[PDB]
RNA sequence: UUACUGUUCCCUGGGAUUGGCUUAUUCUAACCUUGUGUCAGGACCUACGGGCCAAGGGACAUUCU
RNA sequence: AGUAACGCAAACAUUGGUGAGAAUCCAAUGCCCCGAAAACCUAAGGGUUCCUCCGCAAGGUUCGUCCACGGAGGGUGAGUCAGGGCCUAAGAUCAGGCCGAAAGGCGUAGUCGAUGGACAACAGGUGAAUAUUCCUGUACUACCCCUUGUUGGUCCCGAGGGACGGAGGAGGCUAGGUUAGCCGAAAGAUGGUUAUCGGUUCAAGGACGCAAGGUGACCCGGGUAAGAAGGGGUAGAGAAAAUGCCUCGAGCCAAUGUUCGAGUACCAGGCGCUACGGCGCUGAAGUAACCGAUGCCAUACUCCCAGGAAAAGCUCGAACGACCUUCAACAAAAGGGUACCUGUACCCGAAACCGACACAGGUAGGUAGGUAGAGAAUACCUAGGGGCGCGAGACAACUCUCUCUAAGGAACUCGGCAAAAUAGCCCCGUAACUUCGGGAGAAGGGGUGCCCCCUCACAAAGGGGGUCGAAGUGACCAGGCCCGGGCGACUGUUUACCAAAAACACAGGUCUCCGCAAAGUCGUAAGACCAUGUAUGGGGGCUGACGCCUGCC
RNA sequence: GUGAAACUAAGUGGAGGUCCGAACCGACUGAUGUUGAAGAAUCAGCGGAUGAGUUGUGGUUAGGGGUGAAAUGCCACUCG
RNA sequence: AUCCCGUGUGAAUCAGCAAGGACCACCUUGCAAGGCUAAAUACUCCUGGGUGACCGAUAGCGAAGUAGUACCGUGAGGGA
RNA sequence: GAGUUGAAAAUAAGCAGAGAUCCGGAGAUUCCCGAAUAGGUCAACCUUUCGAACUUCUGCUGAAUCCAUGGGCAGGCAAGAGACAACCUGGCGAACUGAAACAUCUUAGUAGCCAGAGGAAAAGAAAGCAAAAGCGAUUCCCGUAGUAGCGGCGAGCGAA
């Protein structure tokens, strides 16, 4: 219950300035925030699970685990847990469900979620619901494996990572009835650029139902919306790259 | 039970007001600094009309 | 140890009020009024009659005027009798 | 706006920042990124940060011309 | 041009008085209006408009002896109300630090910042103008003194707690209301009559304690072993806390209630005085039943998805570190004593604020009576406040706001514009079509008052009989309906001041970009948002529920 | 009801960008006013009225800009 | 050319270097990459004195009286 | 050097040839806000341990880290801060306009903003002008001269 605090970045979509970045922002209800722990520290003790609690902050459930030093901590929530289900972050950790490990003592083909980029940031890949992430192998120096996206990126051994897939896979079967539905989580209406004015988007002007009149559809600050790839060209992380999603 | 177009006074707080133009205000800011540079040298009497103390018998509290 | 300000003690009395309701305040409830310095509080007045009559105080009321004079209630214990002090003054 | 002349975002090359051994690939020492790792004053910095030690990149890129 | 108008169609009228002078000022009587306000408080704001005396130049849309006007003087009393001396959110500043022609920008702790949290009072009386502020009575909070005990404490630090949503309805109470009873008074020129009129009231707080209410494991009332509230002990990095283990414990929860407070206090009425103001004595009864809250128990319970602030006060407790000390410090009961700053007037559904006006307007929140009624609608009334700041006559056209209008009934008209009609409750009966939810109150018909009985009133409804009227939801209040087609799916949003739509949005669908030091966006830059999120996610373009489909280059 | 389900009748429950309708928020039609009582109001009806609701207090975004369920609309009776 | 900067390169020391309007040669002149310095000069919110073919209350400073007052505006500000 | 207690009479009391009132020089006090600077704040107020905050100066002590740095303590009417019409210096740096349009150009290195400083500022003691003859720091005025030149060789600009 301490992990929950109302301390949050209020204002959302407002920068220092105050000016919308992240346009479509704003309303909906009220959320506390919860502290997960994604670098999965505190190793080589047991800690089972008591509740499967709702995070407004997330698409997926999270799970209380309770130590026997007395700590608590939240998880996500994988697949098939059930209540009674015991959780081990360590080297020699049997591989199942909820366990945490490096992927140098993992096997060929695990499903893997909560995966960190580097050591001390902990895991920020395959948090979604029904996310996992499959090893497809390992050579020397680093690993490489598959994402939620199907890219094939090259990530270095000694990170580590949790086994399994994120819970609430079902949760796309279910259809926002309604407009008020979409308010409640905090996105407001989205306008269309056909409809505006010349001065407001490329697409303005024009009398009845306007076309695009124009070479190729355009965003509101003139460059192109579809195929244009928006990736850095020589970037950092260039050649941790096996191939491209699709 | 709409008020009519011309009804931009409506009467606010002198605690507010005295926040947004007050004494202390102007003297946070260059230009604000300069504003009374403007009106000393203009003679006027009130510097700042948007002013209150925080206690007394002109305390919105 | 300390006071709340720091001034001339005595300033915090300036001078009485005479009118037909003070007076009739004397009799009633054994008080006096005085008009005061809008510095001054119910501390310093208090400390201040001990000393200039020799008299307690049971209680001091006051008040700021909208001309920014602050005014005086000072009610005496019942041992002593307001309109004897006043006499001694020379007001009624 | 496929009017004229220009500016900016962005891409690319030369030069500086910028170095070593090999036959373009590697190496670590500049430089970039990170630490809920650690030390620190009267005290705290698990509050940004500083010093130290490590990890991942690496003379590419960022930046200037 | 002495022309229009003098700001609603709530309504004035008489007597008497004041005075140089009165439709306009004062009083009395009667009439009429508001009465979920046109009533009483109160926040912001205004800033002396409040009270008394004097005056009437100007101001008042008339008059004026009056006034929110003018002059003079006076008036706002707090340990408990509100705010500060306590805390923090949004947000604003920011030591250092980073960035930057300058100004300066970003930003960490920290500090400011109520619209919140925390924290101690009521009744009655006094009255030119103030009182939960003054007086009386009864309480509360904090500090200090005193008396014993303890004898290391106080900060830092750790932990607990504070700490929270919406919707829904049930139950137990009270406020409040009605009636009855009791007490007192009354003849209100009428045919009769007392069946009439009035009163029947009291808080904060202290002390006690609760179900036939809610909760708490065990059965179809009994039995029984764990088990609730609420405590204790123990192990491990291990004081408290947390986690695990063991153990005691049938009672717990709180609005209400009882009693004191609470006196012949308050009070109808009566006896006398008067300058008619009130004063001075006297002062009975002071109970019950029914109805019953939108308020209390109550973040009590149930259900649901959108998943419902922080900090301090408070409580528990070790070590390290800091300060101080044998009382000079902590802690317990009684008693006694002591008690900072500012606001407090007056108006506030308005003539004093906001609208240039004494403007048919706008202005958060609290209190919520009686009859009929589902109701805070509507109609008439109580408390209380008002009669709208020019009037008197006359009763042409014409205009506006309203009523009825023979015969006909949309022939009017761009157009059934407007007006008229419908209307409630209880029964009967309800189509095509459909996404099976709807359509639907479909449509369309019958009944409706009062009195007696059935009937035991079973809170009702129903049945039978009788009777009045042209007319029974007789007033106010209170749906018009049906067939067919186009657009858009629908609830919603939009050009404040000529356009509410077929436009916008919408759930859904599709394409494309982004692997986190993310894309994108704003910035000179540092950096910020996106995001304390991670491809079932985020940004962008088009389309716009659903159903059948979405071709060729 | 079945082998178990599917399915199905009652009761309980009280859901909804549900219905009628005051306050509150809006402003569709018409009349009146149009040197207005009023620089957009009065009167009579009308729409939503548990929601994408309304509102107070205290704040944020400032012009080669901001904001905009997007009208070139709003940003102190002033906005291509 | 002379003078001053960003980027990148990069000299010489009197037997030398720079300048003399691309540059070379000869001659002349001068000695950069350190610094300070009065006077003649520009201005009037003001002070004292003096003088006006300057105004005389719609003039002259906005202002001959409580003028940057009254008044208007959220404010900057405008302004009798 | 004879009457006085402002404008500003009146009233009530004083001072004064033992030389007042008044006029000058040097001093004292100088409440609150305001650079405001004990802390906070809605300027003229509040809370307070009662303090010129911060930077600088003079000392003491001496984190990570040996020297150091950064902190901490204390002293010290204690240097600086802010204000200031115009002129002056530096930095940023327009547009309408003119060219009968307009972009090179002009308006213009003007206006305005920011910063700083003085009674003046800035500049300034030849790595200079000049041309075969000579001058000997800088600044200002006359004049050279609207000349030599620059310029979509257009408008216009303009030396020594
Ligand atoms: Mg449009
Ligand atoms: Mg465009
Ligand atoms: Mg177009
Ligand atoms: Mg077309
Ligand atoms: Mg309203
Ligand atoms: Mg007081
Ligand atoms: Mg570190
Ligand atoms: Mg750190
Ligand atoms: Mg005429
Ligand atoms: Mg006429
Ligand atoms: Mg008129
Ligand atoms: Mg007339
Ligand atoms: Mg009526
Ligand atoms: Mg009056
Ligand atoms: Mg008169
Ligand atoms: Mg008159
Ligand atoms: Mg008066
Ligand atoms: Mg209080
Ligand atoms: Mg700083
Ligand atoms: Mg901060
Ligand atoms: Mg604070
Ligand atoms: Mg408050
Ligand atoms: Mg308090
Ligand atoms: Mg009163
Ligand atoms: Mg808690
Ligand atoms: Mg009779
Ligand atoms: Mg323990
Ligand atoms: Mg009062
Ligand atoms: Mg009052
Ligand atoms: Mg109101
Ligand atoms: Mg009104
Ligand atoms: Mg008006
Ligand atoms: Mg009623
Ligand atoms: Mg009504
Ligand atoms: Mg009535
Ligand atoms: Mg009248
Ligand atoms: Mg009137
Ligand atoms: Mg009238
Ligand atoms: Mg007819
Ligand atoms: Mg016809
Ligand atoms: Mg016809
Ligand atoms: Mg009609
Ligand atoms: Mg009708
Ligand atoms: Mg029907
Ligand atoms: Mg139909
Ligand atoms: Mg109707
Ligand atoms: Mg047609
Ligand atoms: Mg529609
Ligand atoms: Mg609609
Ligand atoms: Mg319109
Ligand atoms: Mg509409
Ligand atoms: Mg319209
Ligand atoms: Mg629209
Ligand atoms: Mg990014
Ligand atoms: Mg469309
Ligand atoms: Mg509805
Ligand atoms: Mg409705
Ligand atoms: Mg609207
Ligand atoms: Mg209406
Ligand atoms: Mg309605
Ligand atoms: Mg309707
Ligand atoms: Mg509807
Ligand atoms: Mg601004
Ligand atoms: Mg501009
Ligand atoms: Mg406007
Ligand atoms: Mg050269
Ligand atoms: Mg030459
Ligand atoms: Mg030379
Ligand atoms: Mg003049
Ligand atoms: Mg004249
Ligand atoms: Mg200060
Ligand atoms: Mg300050
Ligand atoms: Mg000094
Ligand atoms: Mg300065
Ligand atoms: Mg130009
Ligand atoms: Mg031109
Ligand atoms: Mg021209
Ligand atoms: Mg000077
Ligand atoms: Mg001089
Ligand atoms: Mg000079
Ligand atoms: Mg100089
Ligand atoms: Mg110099």
């Amino acid at each position: 219950n301490n992990l929950i605090s109302g301390q949050r970045r209020c204002g959302k979509g407002r920068n220092a300035r105050g000016i919308i970045t992240a346009r479509h922002r704003g309303g909906g209800h009220k959320r506390l925030y919860r502290k997960i722990d994604f670098r999965r520290n505190e190793k080589d003790i047991y800690g089972k699970i008591v509740t499967i609690e709702y995070d407004p902050n997330r698409n997926a459930y999270i799970c209380l685990i309770h130590y026997g030093d007395g700590e608590k901590r939240y998880i996500l929530h994988p697949r098939g847990a059930i209540i009674g289900d015991t959780i081990v972050s360590g080297t020699e950790v049997p591989i199942k469900m909820g366990n945490a490990l490096p992927l140098t003592d993992m096997p060929l083909g695990t499903a893997i979620h909560n995966i960190e980029i580097t050591l001390g940031r902990g895991g920020q890949l395959a948090r979604a619901a029904g996310a996992v992430a499959k090893l497809i192998a390992k050579e020397g120096k680093s690993a490489t494996l598959k994402l939620p996206s199907g890219e094939v990126r090259l990530i270095s051994k000694n990170c580590s990572a949790t086994v399994g897939q994120v819970g609430n896979v079902g949760v796309n079967q279910k259809r926002l009835g309604r407009a008020g539905s979409k308010r409640w989580l905090g996105k407001r209406p989205v306008v269309r650029g056909v409809v505006m004015n010349p001065v407001d988007h490329p697409h303005g002007g024009g009398e009845g139902r306007a076309p695009i009149g124009r070479k190729s559809p355009t965003t509101p600050w003139g460059y192109p919306a579809l195929g244009r790839r928006s990736r850095k060209r020589n970037k950092y992380s260039d050649n941790f790259i096996i191939r491209r999603r699709s | 039970g709409k008020a009519a177009l011309c009804l931009t006074k409506r009467s606010r707080s002198r605690k507010s007001l005295a926040r947004t133009h007050g004494f202390r205000l102007r003297m946070s800011t260059t230009s604000g600094r300069a504003l009374l540079k403007r009106r000393r040298a203009k003679g006027r009497k009130i510097l700042c009309t948007k002013t209150n103390p925080s206690s007394g018998k002109r305390a919105s509290p | 140890k300390y006071p709340r300000r720091i001034l001339d003690v005595y300033q915090i009395l300036q001078s009485p009020i005479i009118t037909e309701a003070a007076i009739k305040n004397i009799a009633d409830e054994n008080s006096l009024l005085f008009t005061v310095d809008v510095r001054a509080d119910k501390k310093m007045i208090r400390e201040a009659i001990s000393n200039f009559f020799g008299v307690k105080v049971r209680k001091v009321n006051t008040l700021i005027r909208p001309d920014g004079t602050k005014k005086a209630y000072i009610m005496l214990n019942k041992e002593y009798n307001a309109s004897e002090l006043a006499k001694k003054i020379g007001i009624f």
